[PDB]
């Protein structure tokens, strides 16, 4: 009856103003995705805002996410949109319509993306795009997918689609249905910082501050530490989309998550539009109800960094 | 006539000066990775008002713009960048930043106030690069519109201040690498109203020395035009349109100085278009004029 | 210093104002604003006078109180 279908409203009461408050459970967190959320969609920069709302609207019409949707048209309806622009994809200049290609890479097989992408993008024409034109419509594509994916997971109730949208049934496809990410070539911290902050520096300082609030984030009832099994959730998920660990040993996974998680996890994040009460509720039975949060800020957090390094990789061979 | 010394503090050599549009500010940039603004005072003394670090490298140019649309000074830097600054109610913030260089960023030039608010820069491994501002409410929006691309090294770039409707824009780029061969150093592109893009419209194959800078007249009156080059000598051309693609030249020579017995460095016109400056490796600056034969004397000899 | 429940007696303004009109006669316009400045800092019931204001003309909006050159609103 209150914030989310799932959570109960007592929960909710005891421990967009809907997910601001499902979200607010984990305050040190909440305050680094605020920042980042203002930096990338009101402060001022290289795109025009309504082009950065219909790029919202674009990505989350992609996992078909009402509330993003209906929030973002209600914004950009305001800041002196085109009520034209809204009738379809085909009414959009011809400069919008070629972010709709790495829209679903990004989106349900990041695996794919390779130079030839960025080399199609920054070709030079009558409607080209610039380096930073373009990094930050990608971080914001990404931004997108992954809150879209959350909002799912947590299940929020509200308080077409399909116009927005070129190849409806792509859908995603299990990875060994290619070669493997080898996670110690390409790293975040080591490789991906330097050229998300040479070309766009404060998304990525607010990037860096944000993937550290999900890392010390202790869990209360365990029964090894917490660090123990947090590293097996995220280097599942991280598999689940093409990376592997060279130091981690995989066997764990299994010693170490219940069967039914594994399932949740992966409809939330592949499928996110499948997930229901059932399957909230069939995993981790006896444990407080904020924890169940957690599991998606790491999840969002993962599928984020993924398709991130996916695309820095692809940028850093065009570059080269 | 007098000269008067500056106390600049820089930590390194300075690499460009410029003047603004109501010619009572100055800006200067060194190799230190900074730029500094100067204003002069009811007393005639020119003093600091700003200092900050602007990039990573070494600062090569500043050029400021028209004062329609701000107070606006644009840079390029060994950090293969170009930044956009604007002054608010007194600091200096920065506005944007263009990325897209894989060399060196060598110059930049602001584009005449007819055309609108454009931003021209030369790289060094060949590329010319024209961005635009369409709205001029937002100095954070920039648009990449056109890309050239040379056979050489570029070292220096120069828009045509003409303003006439009957002349349409072109831009001139000159190369400095020194090669065994014998490649013409300096081209001239234009701009096609009927296809939209730029277009090669001549090549001055005399000029084979390398070059350093070169620099268009202010027309003010005229239906041809003047361009000076500052290789190991002085040189002045003239290009004159035939009557009615890209529209032809007649390229002629009209004047050729080998007084500095060095390399000319630097070439700067004033604002009528008739007297000429130039800096040689001596350390003299000299001025020439020319009267109404078409011979071009010497006027005077300026020493540091 | 009186307290606020006397100054809004409809006597007292009476004859503020008729005093301030005795001023304007005498063409004395500074003293005036004089006055009305030492008033308006002790009495703050009374608003100052009403006039025009600048509206933009894509908003129709007041343009009174982000370049400094550009609308306030749009
Ligand atoms: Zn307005």
């Amino acid at each position: 009856r209150g914030p989310s279908a799932f959570i109960p409203v007592e929960e909710v009461l005891r421990e967009v103003d809907n997910l601001a408050v499902v979200m607010g459970l984990h305050p040190d967190y909440f305050t680094s995705f605020w920042r980042l959320h203002y930096l990338l969609l009101h402060t001022d920069g290289p795109l025009a805002s309504s082009w950065r709302h219909y790029i919202a609207i674009m990505a989350a019409a992609r996992h078909q996410c009402s509330y993003l949707v209906g929030s973002h048209m209600a914004e950009f309806l305001q800041t002196g949109g085109d009520p034209e622009w809204l009738l379809g994809l085909h009414r959009a200049p011809e400069k919008l319509r070629k972010l709709s290609e790495i829209n679903k890479l990004l989106a349900h097989r990041p695996w794919l993306i390779t130079k030839e992408h960025i080399q199609a993008l920054l070709k030079t024409g009558e409607h080209t795009w610039s380096l930073a034109e373009l990094i930050q419509a990608l971080v914001l594509l990404t931004h997108c997918h992954s809150l879209s994916s959350f909002v799912f997971g947590c299940g929020i109730l509200p308080e077409d689609m399909l116009c927005f949208v070129e190849d409806p049934t792509f859908g995603y496809e299990d990875f060994t249905r290619p070669p493997t990410f080898r996670a110690q070539d390409y790293t975040w911290e080591d490789h991906g910082y330097s050229l998300i902050q040479r070309l766009y520096p404060e998304g990525g300082q607010l990037l860096d501050e944000k993937f550290q609030a999900a890392y010390s984030l202790t869990f209360n009832t365990i029964a090894v530490d917490t660090s123990v099994l947090r590293r097996a959730i995220w280097n599942y998920i991280h598999c689940v989309f093409g990376i592997r660990y060279d130091d981690y040993d995989y066997g764990e996974v299994n010693q170490l998550l219940e069967r039914n998680l594994k399932v949740y996890i992966k409809t939330v994040a592949c499928y996110p539009e499948k997930t229901t009460r059932r399957m909230y509720n069939l995993f981790w039975r006896h444990f407080r109800h904020s924890e169940k949060v957690h599991v998606n800020l790491l999840l969002l957090e993962a599928r984020m960094q993924a398709a991130l390094l996916y695309a820095l990789r692809a940028i850093t061979r065009y570059m080269t | 006539f007098v000269a008067r010394s500056i106390a600049a503090d820089h930590k390194d050599l300075i690499h460009d000066v410029s003047f603004d549009f109501h010619g009572r500010r100055m800006a200067t940039c060194s190799s230190d990775q900074s730029v500094k603004v100067w204003d002069k005072s009811e007393s005639g003394d020119w003093h600091c008002t700003a200092s900050w670090k602007t990039h990573s490298g070494s600062v090569w140019r500043v050029t400021w713009a028209h004062p329609e649309f701000g107070q606006v000074l644009a840079s390029c830097s060994f950090d293969r960048t170009a930044a956009v600054w604007e002054e608010i109610v007194s600091h200096w913030v920065k506005r944007t930043t263009l990325v897209d260089s894989r060399t060196s960023v060598t110059d930049v030039k602001f584009a005449p106030k007819h055309m609108g608010l454009m931003l021209a820069t030369c790289s060094a491994d060949g590329i010319v690069r024209i961005y635009e501002a369409p709205d001029v409410m937002n100095l954070s929006q920039w648009s990449l519109q056109h890309e050239i691309s040379c056979k050489l090294s570029c070292s220096c770039i120069s828009w045509n201040p003409s303003s006439s409707r009957a002349h349409s824009p072109m831009i001139a780029v000159g190369s400095d690498d020194s090669s065994p061969n014998a490649m013409a150093k300096v081209q001239i592109f234009e701009y096609n109203e009927n296809t939209r893009k730029y277009a090669k419209a001549e090549t001055l194959m005399t000029v084979t020395d390398p070059v350093h800078d070169i620099a268009f007249a202010p027309n003010l009156g005229r239906s041809f035009h003047i361009l000076a080059i500052a290789t190991k000598d002085v040189r002045i051309f003239t290009l004159k349109p035939v009557r009615k693609g890209p529209t032809k030249f007649e390229i002629h020579i009209v004047a050729q100085f080998d007084n500095h017995n060095s390399q000319v460095w630097r070439v700067s016109w004033n604002i009528t278009g008739t007297v000429l400056a130039s800096s040689g490796d001596d350390g003299c600056v000299r001025l020439w004029k020319a009267n109404y034969m078409d011979n071009w004397k010497c006027t005077g000899i300026l020493k540091g | 210093g009186s307290p606020l429940d006397v100054l809004k007696d409809e006597r007292v303004q009476y004859w503020i104002e008729n005093y301030r009109n005795l001023l304007d006669a005498w063409r004395f316009w500074h003293k005036r604003a004089e006055f009305d400045i030492h008033r308006s800092k002790l009495d703050p019931s009374s608003k100052p006078l009403a006039q025009v204001f600048v509206s933009c003309n894509f908003c129709g909006k007041s343009i009174s109180y982000s370049k400094v050159t550009s609308c306030p609103g749009c």
